[PDB]
């Protein structure tokens, strides 16, 4: 099969700046009968495919103009002259010359926007999910940019990594901001068996970690 | 007009079969040549099967090749896709697609498919209240923890949809062989505990909806 790379991985762009993206083929897209068929399209979160570009440079009408497409052989490009907020999601070059057809890994765009803090809050484990013989510790970071952000857990002041499971909304499409759960998960035995739990995060908004924290008593 | 309306996609065993559809409508469905594809939990995009307008010609990556079949009825405007001797790495969003234009121009919505011996069991729904000292007060976050479900999907409402803004609801994370996700709200610490606030969540795989109201620690 024909290895499709796409670079960069992701991109972070502010409204009205350039983008483009590159796909990089393992073998020339050139069919025998004279077209490139080397296509673009992109995944809104939610969404399904739309396409953007076929034939290389063609613009599927639903999209507007600030998109182009280039290149021939093994080397194309997607250009965005300038990024809208709309345009936030995961964009693929795939190619239709070779059987099988092949997609690229896909580029995520984000779009930038101010700093914002996290929004940080604790939750010891409910009275109920304690009959179950099982403790999760949930904390919320809510609200966040840039998405660059550290989460520590730390038992009676010591770090612990196990049994935390992380997990991230997508780029909001109204504020361009980020939320991430954080759970830490122990039998009720080995919860029982400790005082204090803190959940602790860093991020370029403040000068100092953020600490939220409980002790059980 | 082009409409693309894919179904039967569920919960399947290793090993055994599940036959998907594509209703076709706004187009003269017969005159195009039509194609099914995947995106993988992780977010690749696969080509699954292609077949030509009239139903002679059929097209399998290695991948499926001896497993699925690809068929339409051109009377009922009706595209389908047999998958027998189905595997966990089949697990995925499977799209039906228009091929025109050198291409694919428009695709469906998917149908979510899971291939699992793990059987369908009903969430767990906990309340996350804050620990009995607090502090900042402006504003409250609450929560649902619904912990121990499979398969996908849960939907997750507070207050039965009034409400919205201020939630944010997080993909769900396997934890034992079962999905565990979070949901946050932010309210006015005025409103609650004054006013109920209720996390009801639906898992449609069991047929099981829960109401659980947040009460104060």
């Amino acid at each position: 099969d024909v290895v499709m790379t796409q670079t960069p991985l992701t991109l972070s762009v502010t409204i009205g700046q350039p983008a483009s993206i590159s796909c990089k083929s393992g073998q020339s897209l050139l069919y025998s009968d004279g077209k490139t068929y080397l296509n673009w399209l992109l995944q809104r979160p939610g969404q399904s495919p739309k396409r953007l570009i076929y034939l290389v440079s063609k613009l599927d009408s639903g999209v507007p103009d600030r998109f182009t497409g280039s290149g021939s052989g093994t080397d194309f490009t997607l250009k965005i002259s300038r990024v809208e907020a709309e345009d936030l999601g995961i964009y693929y070059c795939w190619q239709g010359t070779h059987f099988p057809r092949t997609f690229g890994g896909g580029t995520k765009l984000e779009i930038k926007r101010a700093d914002a803090a996290p929004t940080v809050s604790i939750f010891p484990p409910s009275s109920e999910q304690l009959t179950s013989g099982g403790a999760s510790v949930v904390c919320f970071l809510n609200n966040f940019y840039p998405k660059d952000i550290n989460v520590k857990w730390k038992i009676d002041g010591s770090e612990r990594q196990n049994g935390v499971l992380n997990s991230w909304t997508d780029q909001d499409s109204k504020d361009s901001t980020y939320s991430m759960s954080s759970t830490l998960t122990l039998t009720k035995d080995e919860y029982e068996r400790h005082n204090s739990y803190t959940c602790e995060a860093t991020h370029k908004t403040s000068t100092s970690p953020i600490v939220k924290s409980f002790n059980r008593n | 007009e082009v409409k693309l309306v894919e179904s039967g996609g569920g919960l399947v065993k290793p090993g055994g079969s599940l036959k998907l559809s594509c209703a076709a409508s706004g187009f003269a469905f017969s005159s195009y040549d039509m194609s099914w594809f995947c995106q993988t939990p992780e977010k690749r995009l696969e080509w699954v099967a292609s077949i030509s307008s009239g139903g002679s010609y059929t097209y399998y990556p290695d991948s499926v090749k001896g497993r699925f079949t690809i068929s339409r009825d051109n009377a009922r405007n009706t595209l389908y896709l047999q998958m027998n001797s189905l595997r966990s790495e089949d697990t995925a969003l499977y799209y039906c697609a228009r091929d025109y234009d050198y291409g694919v121009d428009y695709w469906g919505q998917g149908t979510s498919v899971t291939v699992s011996s793990a059987k369908t069991t009903p969430p767990s729904v906990y309340p996350l209240a804050p620990g009995s000292a607090a502090q900042t007060n402006s504003m409250v976050t609450l929560g649902c923890l619904v912990k121990g479900y499979f398969p996908e999907p849960v939907t997750v409402t507070w207050n039965s949809g009034s409400l919205s803004s201020g939630v944010h609801t997080f993909p769900a994370v396997l934890q034992s062989d079962l999905y565990t996700l979070s949901s946050s709200v932010t309210v006015p610490s005025s409103t609650w505990p004054s006013e109920t606030v209720t996390c009801n969540v639906a898992h449609p795989a069991s047929s099981t909806k829960v109401d659980k109201k947040i009460v104060p620690r």
